[PDB]
């Protein structure tokens, strides 16, 4: 046993092979970077720090609101029939 | 109504328009001849400008182009080494040559009467040189020595290292001299292959300036340059790929060579024919230059140049021995940046101050600074066109780059309409938030990180 043993420890041969693999000049996600660059978001909103900060505050204001609304809908669906507004009280 | 509002406002002096024309002709075999007559001269300069260099070497024989330079002065079939040297001396003429990455030049200076004999000598050594295998082995000792002296001129070494790391993936990154092992294993067959593939009629210009006649220079060239091969095309019309610019650093740390460090930084520039090339020339002059041991009559602490002023006032003592901006154009790309020398403990301050001045071009440069730079550029450029050699170099270099010579009046008209808002537009497009390459040598313990230099290309204020 080589694992954990100071008298024998060494990488097996299948780990030395993984270190020799090569993917030079390959990029499977390139079609994603092309789409982003074609929107010109960098030229109009991120290259200038004044505009970059406008983008931060504005997008954060709208995103935070949509995030809360969505989570409230999930909450109401999971808990259908258990919340107060779902079971009208009947008087005697 | 005040006399202070009736000053003489003459933008471009009339002398710019009353210049002698530069005459041009294309011969049947493809050689181009260009001449400008300057009557107030008794001498003249004639030469051959070729569109080849180290960039047109092969990876396996990088260095043959420079090797060929030396062999061109070692003998022909009709003249030997000794006979060539004596003929030039007996006329009092001069014969020089140099080789670069994209251009190679041969030129001579002599009296008018000796011009034909110069054209005969130039054509002979360029077309009929004997590349004796026995002489190729002797030169190997003179070139290996030059590789050691070049290693002593530090500025030249730094710019070569800057090309090596910036253009890793292109022949534009090759050195001119080439590796040692290539110089040791050089043969005459490697040199003949370079000649037959590069020295053709469509890549050569003959230019002259002085007491010169155009019709007579066109007839001498037609007679002595007839045995020049024409280009051969095998039905291949494929375009060349633009060199790729790698953002990277290559640093040689050495604490045993004194207290002075050397550094150079570079940006991707523009090619000769770019509509924005004139503006890059101006931006180079706004950053300018400075030497501590040769300020002149204007002390650096009170200079109009903001970059000089900030550098000289740093820590109340000054943070640079010298610095200078550069701009270099090629056929399909360019290189813009600066070089500097500085004390070990001053290196970080110096580099970041000059970077701050380039990034100011995109945000805050003033029209006072632009007009100061314009005036200096005009004094230097227009001043260097005095001798026949400088003029001939201007003719030949422009015929290869632009396909024509630009008249002085046209350059001044294009330079006049560039203001501060146009500088900001060009710098925002090319220099703001861009990749940089760095080369350095010496005591570099305090050198900034590459990423520090990369993020200094933009400001967070504004
Ligand atoms: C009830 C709770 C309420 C809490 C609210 C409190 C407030 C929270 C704030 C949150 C902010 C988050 C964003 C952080 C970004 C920081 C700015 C930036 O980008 O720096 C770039 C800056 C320069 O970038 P570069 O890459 O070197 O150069 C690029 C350009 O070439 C350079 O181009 P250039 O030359 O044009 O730029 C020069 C550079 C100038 O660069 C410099 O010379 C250095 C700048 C200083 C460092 C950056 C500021 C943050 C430092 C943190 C200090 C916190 C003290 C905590 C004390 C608490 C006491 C209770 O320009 C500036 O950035 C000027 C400053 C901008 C105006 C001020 C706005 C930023 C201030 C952020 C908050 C700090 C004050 C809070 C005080 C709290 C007191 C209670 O980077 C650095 O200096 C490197 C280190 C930066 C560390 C950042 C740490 C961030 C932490 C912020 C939280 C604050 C803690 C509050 C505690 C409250 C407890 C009660
Ligand atoms: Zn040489």
């Amino acid at each position: 046993i080589r694992f954990g043993n100071p008298w024998r420890d060494d990488y097996p041969e299948w780990i030395w092979k993984s270190l020799r693999v090569s993917r030079k000049d390959k990029d499977m996600f390139a079609p994603f970077f092309k789409l982003l660059n074609a929107t010109k978001l960098y030229e109009y909103c991120l290259k200038d720090n004044r505009r970059y900060c406008m983008f931060v505050m504005g997008v954060g204001l709208v995103s935070s609101w949509m995030w809360s609304e969505w989570w409230n809908s999930v909450w109401r669906r999971i808990n259908k029939g258990k919340l107060y507004n779902d079971v009208p009280y009947v008087y005697p | 109504v005040s006399p202070l509002a009736r000053s003489v406002d003459a933008a471009i002096p009339e002398e710019a328009f009353n210049q002698p024309p530069t005459l041009t002709t294309t011969l049947p075999n493809g050689i181009r001849v260009a001449t400008q007559r300057l009557p107030f001269h008794q001498t003249a300069t004639v030469g051959v400008w070729i569109d080849s260099g180290s960039r047109y070497d092969t990876k396996e024989t990088n260095g043959a182009a420079h090797f060929l330079e030396h062999m061109t002065f070692k003998g022909t079939k009709r003249r030997s080494r000794i006979q060539l040297e004596q003929e030039i001396e007996n006329m009092g003429a001069h014969l020089n040559a140099y080789t670069s990455r994209e251009q190679t030049v041969y030129y001579a200076k002599a009296f008018k009467k000796d011009i034909p004999q110069c054209v005969d000598i130039l054509s002979d050594i360029l077309l009929n040189s004997t590349i004796d295998e026995e002489a190729v082995q002797m030169e190997k000792h003179v070139i290996l020595r030059e590789m050691e002296e070049v290693e002593r001129q530090t500025e030249e070494v730094i710019f070569d290292r800057l090309h090596t790391t910036a253009f890793r993936d292109s022949p534009l990154g090759y050195t001119i001299l080439g590796p040692e092992e290539n110089i040791r294993n050089m043969t005459r067959e490697h040199i003949l292959e370079y000649i037959n593939r590069n020295y053709t009629s469509d890549r050569m210009v003959v230019a002259a300036a002085g007491d010169v006649d155009h019709k007579e220079l066109t007839a001498l060239v037609e007679k002595h340059f007839a045995g020049l091969p024409q280009p051969k095309r095998s039905k291949i019309i494929l375009p060349t790929e633009k060199p790729f610019f790698c953002g990277s650093e290559l640093l040689h740390r050495n604490d045993d060579m004194g207290p002075t460090a050397h550094v150079a930084v570079g940006f991707e520039g523009v090619p000769w024919k770019s509509p924005d090339a004139v503006t890059f020339m101006l931006m180079q002059a706004i950053v300018g230059s400075y030497r501590k041991h040769d300020e002149g009559i204007v002390p650096g602490k009170v200079s109009a140049n903001a970059t000089v002023r900030n550098v000289c006032n740093k820590m109340t003592v000054g943070c640079a021995d010298m610095f200078s901006a550069f701009n270099t154009c090629y056929s399909d790309t360019g290189l813009f940046g600066f070089y500097a020398q500085c004390d070990e403990v001053a290196l970080e301050h110096c580099v970041m101050e000059i970077m701050f001045g380039i990034t100011s071009l995109s945000y805050a440069v003033t029209d006072e600074e632009v007009e100061r730079a314009k005036a200096q550029l005009k004094t230097q450029l227009l001043g260097h066109l005095d001798s026949t050699t400088a003029v001939a170099e201007d003719i030949g270099r422009q015929m290869l780059a632009y396909g024509r010579r630009m008249p002085l009046a046209e350059f001044l008209k294009r330079l006049e309409v560039i203001d501060a808002e146009e500088v900001k537009r060009v710098a925002w497009k090319y220099l703001h938030d861009a990749e940089v390459a760095v080369a350095g040598l010496g005591p570099l313990f305090g050198m900034p990180q590459l990423i520090n230099l990369r993020r200094a290309t933009f400001w967070l204020r504004y």
